[PDB]
This record gives C-alpha cells, structure tokens and sequence, in this order.
C-alpha cells in the first residue's frame, strides 16, 4: 500500500474532501468527517451509529457474521457494534418507558420489602424454650466459671 | 509478507547537511 | 413481475451445474476403501478397587488424620463393642 | 416406520402402554399414599382456639 | 433435579421428533400423537407443582409451611405464594398450548 | 407519535420520514450508491473465484481502519481544552481518589494497632 | 443415499 | 424424517394450490403463471408464498418472493435451497 | 387475625414476638412447677444431636433414632415413634402459644 | 410417495363453519380454510380437555389401589 | 439470499412486506387457526380498501399510518421460523460447512480412501480453469457504459460457456451436512 | 553454573562450524540438553542457598528463571525456523548466535552475586534484542520501537549505576549476601528517597509500570517472534528479580515511597485490561495483558510480604510460559495471513481444531483458572493486598472480570464463528508448531502438579 490510499488529516477543502471520499469509496455527498475537536480523527468518515444487527440478515454479504462488504467503510466503533457485543436495534417499546417501568418496579419492590420489615408476619406464639440455661455449656461455656441459672416455667 | 527495507523517501532525509 | 429473461436463464444454468455437483458428491459402494458380559466389571471396577483399596489401606489409613469420621451415635440401652460398657436407659417418662 | 402427510399416524402399542402404565402407576401411588397418610388435609393434631381458653390455666389476676 | 431433567427430555423428544422448532404455538395436540411424552411431561409438571405425593410435596409442603410459620417478612411470603400460583399457571400453559389444542405443526408427520 | 428513539433503540427504516421520499434527487443518490456497491462486489468476486488465486484477499478498508486507529492518531492530535483537562482528570483523578482511600484505611489500621486493640485473633500468614 | 462430508485434513 | 424429492415437492405444491378456491383445481399446470394465466393479484401471491412457508417449515425472503410467479419457480427455489438432488 | 390487631387498630397492647416474658413468671400464679427434662446431657450429647434439635422433646427423638438405626431396612418401621416426637413438639408449641396468650390477656389487665 | 386426495378437506364439521359464518355476516368470504382443515378431521378431531389429560391412567390406578387394599385386608 | 436488492424499492413491495409481516404478527397473536383465518380475512379487507387511489401523496401517508399502528401492535415475541434469522437453528450447522478448497491440502492417504470423488473433482477444476478467461471476457464486454450497474451477473449466451461467477454459488456447502 | 554457561558458549561454534543442513538440529538438541543439565541446581535439600563461587550463586528465585531461560531457547529456535528459512545461512547463524547470547547473559544475571555484574549484563541484553527487532522485523516501525525499548531502559538504568556506585563507596562490597546481613536502617531523607527512586525506576520501567509502558507494545508488535517470547517471558521478570534483590537495603522507605507505584500499577492494570478488551491488534492485546499482569507483580513486590513475593514468583513464571504460548499462537496465523489484525481471520477451529485447544488452554492459563500457577499467584497477591488494604479487591475483581472478557473475546473472534472462506492459504498445521504449544503447556501442568519449586525466597 501507499500514502494516498491510507488515511490522513482533516481535509478542510472541497477537493480534499472529494479525494478522501474517493479513497474511502464513498459518495461525496455522504462523506462526513469528524468535527475536528482535536483527536485522532483525521479524514476518517463519520458513519451512523447503527449496529450490525440492523443490516439485512438475508443478503449474502462478503463478510458474513460481520454484515459488511469488501469495501464499505468500517465504522470507527467496529469492535463494539458487532453482533456479538452491542445491539442498537429498535424495540417495540421505547427506551424511556422501558427504563421508567423497570426502575419503578425495582423501587416499588424495595419499598415493599421495607414495609414488610416494619410490618413482619409472626405466628402468634412465643419463643422456644431451651432447657439448660439456653445450653450455656454446649455453646462454649467455660465450665470453671459459674453459669447464669436462667430457668423457664410450665 | 516481505521484510521492509528502506526506500528513496526514507534515504532522502539523510541528505540535507543538517538533518 | 418476477425474474427478467436473462435471470431465468442464469438460474437454469446454475441449477444444472448445482445438480451435477451434488450428484458428483455421492459415494460409490466401495468408496471408503481401507484395510481391516462381566469382563467389563472385572476390567473397569475390580482393578481400580484393588488399587484404590491398596492406597486407602497402606498410604492413607497409615498416616494419622487422613480418614476422620464422626462418632457412631450411641443410644441408651446398648452394649459397646470396645469395652462392654452398657449405657443405662433414660429415666421413665410419664 | 414411515411418515404420513396430513393424516393421523398408526400408533404403536409400546408407547401407549408405557404412557398408560406410568400415569396409572402415578395415580395408584397417589391414591395409596393419600388413603393411608392423609396428613396434608390436616394433621393428627388440632390448632386450638386460644380465645376460648381460661385464665386460671394462664394464671391471671383481676 | 428429576422434574427438570424429565421436562427437558420430554421437550427434546418433542423437538427432535419434528424439526428444530421450539415454540408452543406450533406444537399442537401432543396428548394423542405422543402419549408417552405427554404422560411423562404431565407427571413432571404436576410434581413440579405441589402435588401431594410426587416428590414436590415432600419439599414444597414443608417449604410453604415453614414460610407461613415464620416471623421474617410479609411481602416475601405474599409474592412467594403468588409465584406458586404462577407456577401452576405456566405449567397449565404448557399443558394447554402443547398438549391439548389442535395441531399447529406442519403436515408432514415424522 | 408513539415511539421515542434514542442513541440506542434507534428509529427503524419503517418509520423514518425518509424511505418514503419519491423525489428525483434521492433516487440518483441511491443509484450511485448501488453502483459503487456492485462495482466493489464484482471486484471482490473476480478476485474471489479466480483460479491461480492461491492467497487470500487483502481487504484495504480494514487496513485503513487499523491505521486510522493505530498510527493516524498522534499526527491529528491537537492539544485543546477538553483534551488537556480531560486527560488530566482521567489520568490523575482516580489516582488521587484511591490514594486517599488506601491512606485512610492504613492510617486507621496502624492507629488501632498501636493503641493495642485490633482483632487479629488468628492472623498468621499475612 | 450417501454424501461426502467435507473435512479439513485431520491427518497432521 | 426422510428427505424430499422433486416429484414430492411438486405434488405438495400443487396440493396446496388446489385448495385456495380462487385457483380452481383445474386450469393450472406446473408452468402456469398466476396473474396472466389465472387472474391473481399480488397479495394473493403473498398468501401463496405464506402457504409454501408454513408447508415446508421455512421462510422465503420477500425479495425472492417477489420473483416466484409460477409453481415451477417455487419448486426450483426450494430445490436449490434444501439441496434436494443428488 | 392477630396482626391487624397491632398494625392497623388496637396497637401497643398486643404482644411483640420479642419480649414475650415481659411480665414476671409468677404473676397470678400462687405456686409454680418448673418444666422438667428427662433426657440427660450425656445421653443428649452422645446421641449426636444438633443444638436446635436437643430441646425438651429430645428423648422421643432418641427413641426414633434407635428405631431408624436398628430396623434400618424397613425404614417405615417406627412411625409411632415419630408420632410421639411430633405430639410432644405440638404440645411444646401449644405451651408457647399459651405464653403468648397469657401475655396478651395480661397487657389488657393494665388497661 | 403416497398422499391422500384433495377432495375431502371440507369445512362442514369444524369451527371453520363458524369462521365463514361470522365472516359472511361481516360480508366477506375466506379461502384457504380447506388447507387448515386436516387439523380438525379424524384423529385430530374432538376436544380433549385438561381433565382428560390430568386424569390419565386413573382407571387402572384405582383398580390397582382397590386390589392392594383388598390384599392389605387379607394380610 | 440469492437475488440482490435494488435501490429505488418502489411503493408496491413496501406495501406487500407490510402485509406479510402484519399477517405474521397477527398469526403470532391469533395463535389458533380459526382466529388467524378470520382476522387475516379482515386484514385483507383493510388492504383491499384503499387498493385503488391514484394519489401517491395519500397512499404514502396511509402507508406511514399503517406502519405506525403496526409498530404500536408489534408482537414482542413473534413467530420466527428456525433456519431463519433471529431464530433457532439459524447458523447452527455453519460449524459443519467446510469449503471445497480444504481438500487441496489432504494427504494421499485420505484421498486414496475416496478415489472416484477426486477423479471427478480434478475434471471439475479443469472445467473451471477453462471457462475462467472467457467468463472474465464476457463480464468485461458487457459493462454499462453510463456507469451504473447492479449485482445482476449476466448469463452465458453461447455454448461451451458457463454462467459467470458460479464457483461460489455452485459448490456452496449443503445446509445439512 | 559454569557447567551450564560453558556449554552455552560452545553452542556458538556448534552453529558456525556445522553444515547448513545440520545446524538447527544440532543446536536445538544440545540446547534441550543444556536445559536438562540446568536441573542440578534444583537439588536444594536444605535451607542454605547454593554458592558456587564469589561470582555465582543460585537461590529459589534464581533457579526457576535460570531453568526457564535455558528452556525457552529450543522453543525460540524452532519457532524462528519457518521465517528466515529463505534467508542466507550466515544470517540464520547470526540469529542463532544472538539468541544464545541472550541465554548466556540472562543466566549470568539471575546467577550473579554482585549488583554491578547484574547491571552490565541486564544492559548487555539490550544489544541482541535490538538487533533481532531491527534486522528481522517485518515492518518499518521496528526502528522507533528499538529506540524506545533501548532509551527507556538506559534512562532508568543510569541512576541505577549511580546508586550502586554510591552503595559501594558507602559499604564496600555490593554483594548480596553481605548487604543482607549488614543493612543499616535509613535516615528517611530526600537524599535517600532519591536513592530509592534511582534503584527502582530502572526495573519499574522494564516490568513495566503503566506510566511508562509504550516500549513494550511497540516492541512485541514488531519483533519477529523470538524477541517477543523473550521480551514477554524473562526481560520483564529481569526487573522483578532486581526489585526483590535490591529492596532489602531500602527499608523503611518502602513503606511510603511505594504508594504511588502500587496505585499506578493497580489503576493502570485496569486501564490496560480495558484496552485489551478493545484492540484491533492481537500481538498488542497480548502485550497489554502482560502489562496488566506485571502490574500485580509490581504491587506485590512493593508490599514485601511472604505471600506477596511468593505469588509474584508464581505469576512471573506462569505469565512467561503462557505469554510465549500466546505469541506463538498468533504467529502461527501471522505466518499465513501476514496480518496482525485479529478480526480478519475469525472462523477457525474448522481447519485447526487441535491448535484451537492450545488456544483455549493458553487463555484459561491467562484468566484465573484455579488448578494453575496463574491463579495461585493472582490469589496469593490478592490476599496480600487485602491484608494490606481491604479496598483493593474492588480493583482486582474488575481486573478479573475484564480478563475473562478479553481472553474469551480473543478466542471467540479468532476461532469461533463462520470460516473466512476466502482463505485458501490456511495450510493444515506444522508438527513443529504443535510441538511448540505442547512444550509450552506441559511445563504448566507439571508445575501445577508440584508448585513447591515455583515459590520463592519465602516458602
Ligand atoms: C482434583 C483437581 C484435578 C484438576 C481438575 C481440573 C478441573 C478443570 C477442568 C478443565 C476443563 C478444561 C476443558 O474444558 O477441557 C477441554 C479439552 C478439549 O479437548 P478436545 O477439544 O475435546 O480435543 C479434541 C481435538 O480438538 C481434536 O483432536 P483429537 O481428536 O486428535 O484430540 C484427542 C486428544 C488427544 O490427547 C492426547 O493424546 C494426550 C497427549 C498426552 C499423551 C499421554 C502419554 C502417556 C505416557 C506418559 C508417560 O485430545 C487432544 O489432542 C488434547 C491434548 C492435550 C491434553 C491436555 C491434557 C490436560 C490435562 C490437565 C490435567 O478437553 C480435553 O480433552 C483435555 C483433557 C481433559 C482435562 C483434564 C481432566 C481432569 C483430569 C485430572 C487431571
Ligand atoms: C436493582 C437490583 C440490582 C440489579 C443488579 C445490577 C448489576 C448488573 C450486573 C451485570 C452488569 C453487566 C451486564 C452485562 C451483560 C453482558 O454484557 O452480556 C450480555 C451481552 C449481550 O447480551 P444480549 O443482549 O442477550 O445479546 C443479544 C442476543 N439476542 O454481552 C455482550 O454482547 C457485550 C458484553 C461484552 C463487553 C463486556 C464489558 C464489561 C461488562 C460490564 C462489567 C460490569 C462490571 C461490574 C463490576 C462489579 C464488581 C466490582
Ligand atoms: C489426578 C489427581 C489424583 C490425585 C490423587 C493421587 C493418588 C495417587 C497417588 O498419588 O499414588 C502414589 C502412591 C504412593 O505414593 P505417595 O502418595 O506419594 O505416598 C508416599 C509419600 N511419599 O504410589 C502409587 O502410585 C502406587 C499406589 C497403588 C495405587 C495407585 C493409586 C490409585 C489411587 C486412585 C484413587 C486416587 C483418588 C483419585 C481422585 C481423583 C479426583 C480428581
């Protein structure tokens, strides 16, 4: 390969835009570089932030399991927007209401667990009675010390 | 595929008297 | 409106070739040519048990604290094999 | 064995007999161990009504 | 262990019998075309529910007995009870859409 | 209407105001697009099923991508505000945060040690 | 009835 | 679960086509077009391809369903896809 | 149903599950007989019982375990033994409910 | 292969009759119902109920139960 | 999969694809066949109405409104055929689709285990090598001079010729090896 | 030791005086025999370490590095045999001589008693590496890579010479046994904190720290292979060894001059593994993984506990083996596609179903698989760090997660998927490059079967 076939810097002229789009195999009215905030982006095109799920699954692409062709400029983020990693496909339900419903359900669950902690459900019964001073000796008693004769009643 | 060795554009930078 | 006159002919040519290919992928009757009940128990259960018993008896039960088990859970009213000590019964319930 | 198109196929006695046997053995087991041990309806013991108890039993003064 | 193994194996029989299709909307009338698989699957679903003498009782009865005889948290009790109801619900859902309705599977029966 | 797109969960082809334009100026755009697509497709095929093609195909777009993401970075890096401040933050901020976390923990630990208190009833191996 | 399964090499 | 043959495919396709009731059981042939030779619409063709799909248990994409306008074209498509002849 | 009675209405006079022996034991009791044990500590220990398991009703458990060990095949042998253990435990639970209801009736004695 | 004749898939004796009746009340007609008609004919005919499923083998189960109960009486 | 799409993609197949996916999602909702058949007839009535408008600025808005009311009733879990995208068994056997060129590296101990196959294969490759140059020439001497082109792949006109760019269509691995 | 490094010198005439057709074979076999005779110094029946002379010694930290250095040479030598096969015979033999020089100098480093011996040898190692990277690299960035890799080291190492010279002028001997038994507590002044930094920021460059690591990707990515093996396997460990040796004379300054470096190592480990999650170049992915691993060794040596030094040794050896293995596995595909881009070829395990097992095992070594000397090291240094501060597990766990992720992603997007059907040049396999992976993995299994050896000074 060589220089004219590889990327470069922001074109900043119409003829450079045209040469860059002809390099990247694009339509000049579709070419759109990055906005020159000052970063590694030079003449490399901005493409739509759309995943590889949204590409036609039935078309026999040249790069199957990637949904691309031998040319077809690669998005800067073709290491995250692949089928295996991230999906920006639409949903029948919208992002806003989905997040609202999920967070509300979780928060209501938390609130009701707190309400259950403060309104427990105890069987109307006392505590169990254990005979030998709550088994003082069978739970590390230190037999030399004298115990605390706590006693239950019939 | 092949090992890269220099070219004229790489050599021409060593001919300017001051580098 | 469907296939154009040329697409139909393209398709028929490729169909002929494809069917020829798939028929050429068939195997002759000779093709893969090549040169030519307790035994399971005694050869998979007994020999490993022999080796394992050897190990357990002469390399594990020799070393001190390899095999450790709980107490055998005595009960009142039994004579003990080690000393003959009879545990007495429980005092009578009402 | 053969396939059949749009029609109901002939069924083997093996599979139907085995299914009937497993299901009927399940129902036999349920009837048997429910007739004997009907302690899922209620236990041998009754949940006593506490409100009707005395207070002498509890030892309460006025 | 036994419930899930049996259920998945009945499902796999139902699947590999016909093509790779795994969805109850195209499964149809399995009580009749597969008596063995249906019988075993229904046994498994009934035992998954707290049926009184099929190994689901011998845990789940004691489970719910313990949980409504303990003093921990009322919302947990309530939603576990609702979830048991839902267990009955989706077991009945399989038994309906797979085992009781008319055929939705394709017409080549193999 | 009753669908709110986002950066994720994008708007489909079915509901965009475009994809229903029947103007004459969008059509030649799409046609030049298809022409480029088909040109490069016939190139890739004429290279794919050429017998005596013993090697693989080089795929220069992937190479342009790797070069843009490896070596064409620093030449086009220009320091600016929102670059310098962002780098200073993302370099030295977590550093300082974890510094004070660990420092507080270690100081509290040696304090509770030298006071002669700490529960290390069985710590042997450390 | 029989068909050739294409396998990579499986000799080395 | 045995395989399928070109004669079996033809028989099944005509079986499906002999029950739409807009195509009478006669008037059809293996090369019979739908629009010109039987007076069918486009939506009817879509319904026909749906019938083929839920018959054979697989999908015909829309781009290719737009082309299938004779039953022999259907048979050719299913034959090329499932790799029938051998 | 004894939870409505404190969370909804008539609160602060029904017992808490904790602090069930709030009032002294001998209030209203002119004489008292302390509860007895029949399973001694060595028997109850050497039978390898668990701490939750070695309550006042442990002797019938020892009997059940003696059955279940000696007549091991025919594990259905002694159900009467398990019935006795369950009966003694039911009576213990009834004593526990009795203490609950004692304290409940006594918090009403205040007012 | 052998296949059945296409001159038996009829709507009469199915809910497809109710389908066509409601749809004629709506003013329309339904094709393709003969395709979806083998599902309601012989073998695949008749409404099988959840009681029929859940009570499978109950007959022989009750029989064996009575038998074992008589054996329990005599032993 | 076999036929490549166009650019313009006129109104009619948009409407037809809508009809298809709508009927399918209806089948998903209306699980039982009688219900799906009833509501499918009702949907065909809905489409038959407004079939003849001659107003390409009314039919397009009808399309947009219908697509919107489809999206507000899109089944979340629709039916998907296996061996189709988004479904089971889609790329399942792709792990078992080995190409043809892997036989070029076989040893003469496996090839000896299948001699007649390779006997036919060598003459297949010979056919390919013979037809390649004429195939390239045919594609070269049929280029649209205006510039625009498609993925249409013209056929062979003469005898002794082969339909251009066929070695990847032919020789494509079977779907169930 | 002399019996190990004299035969290693005799391997050079064995190269130059042999036939062109019987030179790889002889030198490879005799290198395996050097590796064999490098096991006598595992005969340590006692607590006292093995001094053979004023020059040479061998402790349980020296011996694993010694054996691994002697063992890598046949592997480097066979991996280097497909490329430079069409090279002239003198060029081959020069490659062989450089590799053997690396062997000799590195053994001398790990066996050295004084620090100046270790210095001159630690720096002599630069010349073979630079020659290998530059004359036999395939690309044009190899020159800048060599410059980086040389001058980072020299910048760090000149202060090291100054500090060693100071220590000689202060104590008199610079020998490690005597500096052990005669080490005065330091007065805790700036003049001694600069000494700490001068002694440490030569090794910390070479390990490397995250503040300074740009030499390691540029070199790994561009060295042919064998340079990459060494640069991943023992040149990084040549800094850890030095830290473990020199830290004894810097107490108590390590209690407070270590916070920045522990912290840099931890955060930059997370940063590097996140980079590994998203990286077009496979040979760079391995390199950033090496940084994310050696950072734990940095933190561990800084903590100076027994568990920590132990786990450091374990991780050192394990990482060396598995990293050399992964570089071999990437080179195996690079010798066919001639591209380091990973997403190019992504559907293997059809053609290479056995190499795809070596891939899997190499990755499971990389991530924390328990019955492995990788997880033993990672776990023990995690335990040391938790004792140090309980709030470090929050970072180690993020690392564990990302380290499962990038390794499994490597495996998937390289092996699993649909085969790239446009690659007719995927030749079946080489018995040579299968034996390579076997010889990398069989040691891991053996050392896992007996890690009593692979520990260090403290166990
Ligand atoms: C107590 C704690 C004990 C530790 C327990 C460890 C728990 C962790 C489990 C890890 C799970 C890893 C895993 O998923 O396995 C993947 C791995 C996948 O391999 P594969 O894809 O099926 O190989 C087929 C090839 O792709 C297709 O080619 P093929 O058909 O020709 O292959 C046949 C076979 C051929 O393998 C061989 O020929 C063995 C070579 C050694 C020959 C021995 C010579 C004997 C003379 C000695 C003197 O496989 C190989 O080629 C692989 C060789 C490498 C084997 C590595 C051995 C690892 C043992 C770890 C211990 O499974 C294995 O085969 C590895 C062996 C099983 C692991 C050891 C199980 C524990 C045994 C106790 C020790
Ligand atoms: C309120 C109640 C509490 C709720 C708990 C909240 C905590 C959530 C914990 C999980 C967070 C991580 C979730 C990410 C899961 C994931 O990425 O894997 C699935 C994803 C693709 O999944 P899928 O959408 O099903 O694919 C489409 C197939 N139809 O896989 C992918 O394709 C992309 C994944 C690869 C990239 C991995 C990058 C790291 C992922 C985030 C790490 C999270 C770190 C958490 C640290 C905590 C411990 C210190
Ligand atoms: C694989 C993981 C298995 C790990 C268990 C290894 C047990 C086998 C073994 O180590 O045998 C060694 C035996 C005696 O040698 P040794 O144990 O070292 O005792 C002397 C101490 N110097 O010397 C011998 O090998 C000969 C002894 C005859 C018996 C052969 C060993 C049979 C043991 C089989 C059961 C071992 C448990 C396997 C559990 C696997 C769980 C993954």
């Amino acid at each position: 390969m060589t220089k004219d076939m590889l990327p470069g810097s922001y074109p900043r002229t119409p003829e450079e835009r045209a040469a860059a789009a002809k390099k990247y195999n694009m339509r000049v009215e579709d070419y759109e570089p990055y906005p020159d905030d000052g970063m590694g982006y030079g003449d490399y095109p901005m493409l739509p932030n759309r995943s590889q799920h949204e590409r036609d699954p039935w078309y026999q692409w040249d790069h199957s399991e990637l949904r691309m062709n031998w040319g077809e400029p690669i998005h800067w983020d073709l290491d995250m927007y692949i089928r295996n990693r991230v999906d920006t496909s639409p949903t029948p339900v919208s992002w806003d209401v989905m997040c609202k419903h999920l967070f509300g359900f979780v928060a209501f669950m938390v609130f009701m667990f707190w309400v259950g902690h403060v309104f427990p459900s105890y069987q109307p019964v006392g505590p169990k009675q254990y005979p030998y001073n709550n088994l003082y000796l069978e739970r590390g008693g230190d037999p030399t010390k004298e115990p605390e004769p706590v006693v239950h009643y019939d | 595929a092949r090992q890269w060795q220099p070219d004229i554009e790489w050599a021409e930078q060593f001919s300017g008297a001051v580098m | 409106s469907g296939y154009t006159p040329d697409e139909k002919l393209r398709l028929q040519q490729l169909r002929e070739l494809r069917r020829r290919w798939l028929k050429d992928q068939e195997l002759s009757p000779r093709e893969p040519v090549l040169p030519p009940s307790s035994l399971f128990a005694v050869s998979h259960v007994l020999i490993p048990m022999w080796f394992v018993h050897y190990y357990v008896k002469y390399h594990m039960a020799t070393k001190p604290y390899t095999i450790v088990s709980s107490k055998p859970r005595i009960f009142p009213g039994d004579t003990i094999l080690e000393t003959g000590e009879v545990i007495p019964p429980m005092r009578d319930f009402p | 064995i053969q396939p059949r198109y749009r029609e109901f196929p002939q069924l083997t006695r093996s599979q139907v007999i085995q299914g009937e046997f497993l299901s009927s053995l399940m129902w036999f087991w349920i009837l048997w161990r429910f007739w004997h041990d009907s302690d899922a309806v209620l236990g041998h013991f009754s949940y006593p009504d506490p409100s009707q108890w005395t207070d002498e039993e509890l030892g309460i003064p006025p | 262990a036994f419930f899930k193994a049996m259920l998945f194996m009945c499902s796999g029989s139902i699947i590999h019998s016909l093509a790779d299709e795994q969805d109850i909307r195209k499964m149809g009338n399995i009580t009749k075309i597969m008596p063995f698989t249906s019988s075993c699957l229904v046994i498994g679903s009934l035992a998954l529910t707290g049926m009184p003498f099929l190994t689901g009782f011998y845990s789940k009865d004691l489970i719910i007995e313990a949980i409504n005889t303990c003093n921990t948290n009322a919302w947990a009790l309530l939603i576990t009870l609702i979830a048991t109801s839902m267990t009955a619900m989706y077991s009945m859902r399989i038994i309906y859409f797979v085992t009781m309705t008319k055929p939705r599977f394709p017409p080549l029966i193999s | 209407s009753k669908y709110k797109p986002a950066p994720l969960a994008t708007l489909p082809s079915t509901l965009d105001p475009a994809e229903y334009d029947v103007s004459p100026e969008t059509r030649r755009a799409q046609v030049e697009r298809l022409s480029i697509r088909a040109r490069l497709k016939r190139e890739y095929l004429l290279q794919y099923n050429d017998p005596k093609r013993v090697s693989h195909i080089e795929d220069p777009a992937l190479i342009r991508w790797t070069y843009a993401r490896s070596a064409n970075i620093y030449p086009n890096f220009r320091p600016t505000p929102k670059n310098s401040l962002l780098g200073a933050v993302a370099g030295f901020g977590p550093l300082i945060f974890w510094y004070y976390v660990f420092k507080t923990d270690r100081d509290r630990k040696e304090r509770l040690i030298q006071e002669g208190k700490l529960d290390r009833k069985f710590n042997i191996s450390y | 009835k029989r068909l050739f399964v294409v396998k990579p090499s499986l000799y080395y | 679960a045995p395989p399928l043959t070109l004669d079996g495919i033809k028989d099944r396709v005509l079986y499906v086509l002999k029950l739409y009731d807009k195509i009478d059981p006669e008037k059809l042939s293996v090369n019979s077009h739908f629009m010109k030779d039987l007076g069918l619409d486009s939506l009817d063709q879509v319904e026909i391809i749906m019938a083929m799909e839920d018959e054979f248990g697989f999908e015909i994409p829309d781009i290719d369903a737009e082309k299938l306008m004779c039953p022999q074209e259907i048979v050719d498509y299913i034959a090329d896809k499932k790799d029938v002849y051998e | 149903a004894h939870l409505t009675r404190r969370y909804l209405w008539d609160a602060s006079v029904e017992p808490d599950p904790e602090k069930i022996p709030s009032f002294p034991p001998d209030l209203g009791f002119p004489e008292r007989k302390e509860r007895v044990m029949v399973a001694t500590q060595q028997e109850m220990m050497d039978a390898q019982l668990t701490l939750q398991q070695r309550d006042y009703c442990a002797h019938y458990l020892i009997r059940l375990l003696k059955c279940k060990r000696d007549s091991f095949p025919n594990f259905l042998a002694c159900k009467h033994e398990q019935h006795d253990w369950d009966y003694c435990e039911h009576l213990d639970y009834v004593k526990r409910m009795k203490e609950f209801e004692r304290e409940r009736r006594l918090l009403q004695r205040k007012k | 292969m052998e296949l059945p004749d296409y001159r038996q898939w009829k709507i009469e004796g199915t809910p497809l009759e109710t389908v066509q009746k409601k749809l004629a009340a709506r003013g329309l007609r339904d094709p393709w119902a003969r395709n979806e008609a083998w599902r309601y004919m012989g073998g695949f005919a008749g409404n099988i109920t959840f009681p029929s499923v859940i009570l499978k083998g109950f007959k022989w189960g009750f029989a064996a139960f009575v038998v074992a109960l008589g054996a329990e009486y005599f032993l | 999969a076999f036929c490549a799409p166009p650019a313009y993609l006129t109104h009619q197949q948009k409407v037809l694809r809508l009809y298809k996916r709508a009927l399918r999602h209806l089948e998903s909702w209306c699980i039982h066949r009688d219900k799906y058949r009833y509501f499918a007839c009702l949907m065909r009535a809905r489409f038959e109405e407004h079939k003849n408008e001659k107003d390409m600025m009314r039919a397009t808005q009808l399309l947009r409104e219908a697509e919107e009311e489809f999206w507000q009733n899109q089944h979340p879990q629709p039916y998907i055929f296996p061996d189709s995208p988004g479904g089971t068994s889609f790329e399942r056997y792709e792990c078992y689709k080995v190409p043809e060129w892997c036989l070029d590296y076989w040893h003469p101990s496996e090839k000896a285990m299948y001699p007649d196959y390779f006997s036919k294969r060598e003459q297949w490759k010979k056919l390919r090598m013979e037809s390649w140059d004429r195939e390239v020439k045919q594609l070269q001497e049929e280029t649209s001079p205006d510039g625009i082109m498609t993925e249409a792949l013209p056929p062979a006109r003469r005898e002794g010729d082969l339909p251009p760019l066929w070695w990847h269509i032919v020789t494509r691995p079977r779907e169930r090896p | 030791m002399l019996k190990i490094i004299l035969p290693s010198l005799m391997l050079l005439p064995l190269t130059w005086l042999s036939s062109p057709k019987k030179t790889w074979t002889n030198v490879t076999s005799y290198s395996f025999l050097i590796s064999l005779t490098s096991l006598t110094l595992l005969w340590q029946t006692d607590e006292n370490y093995k001094n053979f002379s004023n020059m040479f010694s061998s402790d349980p930290l020296s011996t694993p590095l010694i054996i691994l250095t002697a063992w890598l040479l046949p592997l480097m030598l066979m991996a280097s045999q497909n490329h430079l096969k069409k090279d002239n015979n003198v060029l081959q033999k020069l490659y062989i001589s450089m590799l053997i020089s690396l062997q000799i100098l590195l053994i001398m480093t790990f066996s050295a008693t004084e620090l100046i011996m270790f210095y001159i040898l630690f720096e002599a190692t630069l010349i073979p590496t630079l020659i290998i990277i530059t004359r036999w690299g395939n690309q044009t960035e190899r020159l800048n890579a060599g410059i980086y890799f040389l001058f980072y080291t020299l910048i760090g190492s000149i202060p090291l010479l100054i500090a060693l010279i100071l220590i000689q002028n202060h104590v008199g001997t610079l020998n490690l046994m005597i500096l052990s038994f005669t080490t005065h507590t330091l007065d805790a002044s700036w003049s001694n904190n600069l000494l700490w930094l001068a002694c440490m920021m030569a090794f910390l460059i070479k390990m490397p720290l995250y503040g300074v690591h740009l030499w390691l990707p540029k070199a790994h990515v561009e060295a042919p292979i064998a340079g990459s093996m060494i640069l991943a396997a023992i040149l990084l460990k040549l800094g850890s060894y030095g830290m473990i040796r020199i830290s004894i004379i810097l107490d108590p300054l390590t209690k407070y001059m270590a916070y920045p470096f522990i912290l840099l190592s931890l955060w930059g480990m997370i940063m590097t593994s996140s980079i590994c999650l998203r990286q077009t170049d496979l040979k760079s992915l391995i390199a950033y993984s090496s940084v994310s691993h050696m950072a734990l060794v940095i933190a561990s040596i800084m903590i100076q506990t027994p568990w920590s030094f132990m786990g450091a040794t374990m991780l050192m050896i394990a990482h060396g083996l598995t990293s050399s293995l992964l570089f071999c596995l990437a080179n195996s595909n690079y010798e066919r596609i001639h591209s380091r881009t990973m997403i190019m070829a992504r559907g293997l395990q059809m053609v290479f179903p056995l190499m795809a097992t070596w891939w899997l095992m190499a990755s499971l070594a990389n991530l924390a698989l328990p019955p492995s000397i990788n997880l033993m090291g990672e776990l023990f240094i995690t335990m040391s760090l938790f004792s140090w501060s309980n709030f470090t597990i929050i970072l180690m766990g993020i690392n564990i997660i990302i380290t499962g992720m990038y390794s499994m992603y490597m495996i998937i997007t390289t092996q699993r998927g649909k085969l790239t059907n446009h690659m007719i040049n995927l030749q079946p396999s080489h018995t040579r490059e299968l034996t390579l992976m076997a010889l990398h993995m069989i040691p891991l299994i053996l050392l896992t079967t007996s890690p009593k050896l692979i520990t260090g000074l403290t166990m």
